[PDB]
């Protein structure tokens, strides 16, 4: 059932912006998001 | 923009339209 595959790679997900010259985005919720980095 | 004696030239992973989808 499980086997290796060949497929064409995906950049990312699709999301097309509706543009408006009359609406905006504002967020009403917030996450504290901790990342890490690791530099030698 | 401006061989086959054992010279491998790979292609890279990310071509020219994954640069242009990007």
């Amino acid at each position: 059932s499980q086997s290796i595959i060949a497929y064409t790679m995906s950049l990312g997900a699709e999301n097309s912006v509706a543009y408006s010259n009359n609406s905006i985005a504002i967020p009403t919720n917030f996450t504290i998001s901790v990342t890490t980095e690791i530099l030698p | 923009v401006t061989k086959f004696n054992g010279l491998t030239v790979l292609p890279p992973l990310l071509t020219d339209e994954m640069i242009a989808q990007y």
